[PDB]
This record gives C-alpha cells, structure tokens and sequence, in this order.
C-alpha cells in the first residue's frame, strides 16, 4: 500500500508539474496575441498622430 | 542495511524541481520581451 502510494506520489507530481509547464505556456500564449492586439493600438498610432 | 538503502534510494529520488522553477524564468525573459517589444513597434513606426 505504501508503495503504491509512491506511485502516486509521483503522479501526483507529474501532474502539477505537468499544467505548471502547461498553462505557463498556454497563458503566454493569448497574453502575447493580446500584446499583438496592443501592438496593433501603438503601432498604428504612431502614424495615426 | 536494506532498510538504510531504501530510504536512501528514496533520498536521492528527492534538481528537476529546481530546474523546473528555471523554465519558469526563461518563459518570463521572454515573454516580457515580446512585450517589449510591441512597445518598440511603437518606437520604430
């Protein structure tokens, strides 16, 4: 029983680490096309001005 | 010494973590240069 609970000890682990990595990354993604979308307000306005 | 090297072998199980928290960091280098980057789409135009 104890050996199996460090089975799942590490899945466990692998888990969390696991939407660590992923939704750091998923997060970026999003953020840095919202930062396009920001993108799109200063770059235009520089010539807009 | 079975016993002692169970808990060793669990012991050493115990840097991937440490590595894990730098994966962390080179995503933020490089998501605020993106960012930054949009600032200097601004600049540049």
């Amino acid at each position: 029983e104890a050996i199996l609970n460090l089975e799942l000890k590490t899945a466990g682990r692998i888990n969390e680490v696991l939407n660590t990595k992923t939704k750091d990354q998923n997060i970026q993604s999003i953020t840095l096309q919202a930062e396009i979308a920001q993108k799109r307000l200063d770059m235009k306005y520089k010539q807009m001005e | 010494q079975q016993i002692d090297q169970q808990i060793e072998e669990e012991n050493i199980r115990q840097q991937r973590k440490a590595l894990q928290r730098e994966i962390e960091d080179d995503v933020s280098k490089q998501r605020e240069i993106k960012g930054q980057l949009l600032a200097e789409e601004f600049e540049r135009e």
